[PDB]
């Protein structure tokens, strides 16, 4: 092998091979014919220098400018690229596979790394396969992620997890499922609140609702669909309000596998779960499962109170309304029911805060 | 050499706005990208954003679209980030870098950094 | 969020070994590439390495290729860079890299890094 423009004798891999014409050069007469060019002549002028051999050119000469020229001469190469062919910034793209950059000036969705040859979307940046053809790239993406065996391995997991926890004062979401814990502590800005309805918890002598009993100890309040009370149901009965309106659920899967957040020395460690899974908890606990119907009844905005018998409206009216009921004479124990009932839904809304 | 000046760091209240600003010198600064990156408590580094050589394109984080501008003045080498509505996890020290075209490095200097925290 | 932390720098002298750790977590690290980078003192950042997702191809810089070998867990989420025959210019601060499918960069999040000095 030798040079062709100088005819100096050296060994392939010490020469720059010009992927258009694979004219051997050596770096020298590479580089010194490269920068005159940009410094004296035009940009058409970036011929081979051998032979005389648009845009795919230079997006290919680009990357043997970059190692071979000096850093002012390869800012020229930009300046005049951008300034006499493109009217703009060359579109620049980062491989997410193998790290490399490179010019990408055509008109396809799917561009060819040339360092690891791969192919991928120019947009969602993911590697490109023939079920993105006609498809948006979430719609992709969504294709990918419902079809990744170990994703669909974490089961109902990845529900609750998705459904996050935000802070109501710092907005700050944490990506964690509740369990059986609702008192809720934000690293950010320390604020405590229930992670169910999102209310504050108050400490002693703090709490400045009306009627409050308990006001020298640390509490929250709770709308009656939080899942501060909704997790004392048994799952028979929260699995019956969502029948009761055609809420489907599931009871078979589709050690618990939920990720909590343990306290280390190193900071915070991702714990599973681990606790029993019964059956027809869809191989979550007894905490999570629950969870998982309560987020199913409070996305649908279901109100626990359709199912409350005589003692349980009582409570709410005392609770929720601050007054004693009392039957009125000529009323049955369902004329009763159903007045207390009216009353609970018509004044005491469901969680105003609770995420649906 | 690579110079890196960030400014216009401060407290800001939840929601606020905040410009920031980054002279830089030691380079062509209309021959590359900059970016800004940004270290929030006990992290390394995060990507921000990024704007190309004349300001053609502008890329930004997710968590950050739509609230944050970045802009540059090639006229006096500086480069800007306009931050709106900033939110409690936007606090962080926010570096100035200037960018790169070769392999694995987006940027091979970022600046001294300069803090924002966002009250809460 | 997404946290990476590089372990295992230290002094060595020249043609020792060391190897380097980064665990990942707050992200599906078994769907991300992952990058080792560096900065040797008073110079730029340098790229080091890059794996794939599931290991299946990983890349060098030609002045590391061979001395240096890139692996990771998935099981454990944990990137690893095992350095051999440590040579005098591999003194820097290495860190350790997320792979980012955002249009604008290659990574999108990068360690506190960790100081390797060789004699
Ligand atoms: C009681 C519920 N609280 C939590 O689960 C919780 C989790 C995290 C944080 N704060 C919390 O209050 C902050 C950092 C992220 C994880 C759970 C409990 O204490 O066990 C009984
Ligand atoms: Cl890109
Ligand atoms: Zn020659
Ligand atoms: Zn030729
Ligand atoms: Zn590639
Ligand atoms: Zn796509
Ligand atoms: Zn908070
Ligand atoms: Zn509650
Ligand atoms: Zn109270
Ligand atoms: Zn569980």
């Amino acid at each position: 092998q030798e040079c062709a423009v100088c005819g100096w004798a050296l060994p392939h891999n010490r020469m720059q091979a010009l992927t258009s014409c694979e004219c051997t050069i050596c770096p020298d007469c590479f580089r010194q014919h490269f920068t005159i060019a940009l410094k004296e002549k035009h940009i058409t002028d970036m011929v081979c220098p051998a032979c005389g051999r648009l845009l795919s050119y230079f997006s290919t000469l680009d990357i043997q400018l970059r190692e071979s020229l000096e850093p002012d001469a390869y800012a020229l190469f930009h300046k005049k690229l951008t300034e006499g062919v493109l009217m703009r910034d060359p579109k620049f793209l980062w491989c997410a596979q193998c790290s490399f950059g490179f010019i990408y000036e055509r008109e396809q969705l799917e561009a060819t790394c040339p360092q690891c040859h791969q192919t991928f979307c120019v947009r969602c940046k993911r590697q490109w396969e023939e079920q993105h053809r006609g498809r948006s790239c979430e719609d992709f993406q969504n294709w990918k992620r419902m079809n990744d065996p170990e994703y669909q391995a974490q089961g109902l997991a990845m529900y609750l997890q998705e459904n996050g926890i935000d802070c109501p004062k710092c907005k700050f979401s944490y990506a964690l499922a509740r369990g059986g814990c609702m008192h809720f502590h934000c690293t950010q800005c320390r604020h405590q609140f229930c992670s169910g309805c999102y209310n504050a918890f108050y400490a002693k002598n703090k709490c400045p609702e009306p009627n409050c009993r308990v006001k020298k100890s640390l509490h929250g309040h709770h709308p009656r669909d939080c899942l501060f009370y909704l997790r004392d149901w048994t799952a028979l009965r929260l699995q019956k309000l969502l029948q009761d309106n055609n809420v489907m659920f599931n009871t078979e899967p589709p050690g618990c596998r939920v990720i909590e957040q343990k306290e280390v020395p190193n900071g915070l460690r991702d714990e599973a779960c681990g606790k029993e899974t019964p059956a027809g908890y869809a191989g979550l606990c007894q905490a999570h499962y629950k969870e998982y119907l309560v987020s199913l009844i409070n996305a649908h905005s279901l109100d626990p109170a359709t199912l409350y018998e005589v003692e349980e409206l009582e409570t709410a009216t005392e609770r929720y309304l601050h007054v004693r009921p009392q039957p009125l004479a000529g009323e049955d124990p369902p004329a009763y029911q159903a007045r207390l009932l009216q009353k609970l839904t018509e004044e005491v809304p469901l969680g105003q805060s609770i995420p649906r | 050499e690579v110079q890196l000046l960030e400014s216009g760091g401060g407290l800001v209240q939840p929601g606020g706005s905040l410009r920031l600003s980054c002279a830089a010198s030691g380079f062509t600064f209309r021959g590359y990208s900059m970016a800004w990156v940004r270290q929030a408590p006990g992290k390394g580094l995060e990507w921000v954003s990024t704007i190309s050589p004349i300001g053609t394109y502008t890329y930004y984080a997710d968590s950050v679209k739509g609230r944050f501008t970045i802009s540059r003045d090639n006229s006096k080498n500086t480069l800007y980030l306009q931050m709106n509505s900033l939110r409690a996890e936007d606090t962080a020290v926010y570096y100035c870098a200037k960018g790169s075209y070769s392999r694995g490095t987006p940027f091979d200097y970022w600046g001294q950094g300069t803090l924002v925290t966002v009250s809460s």
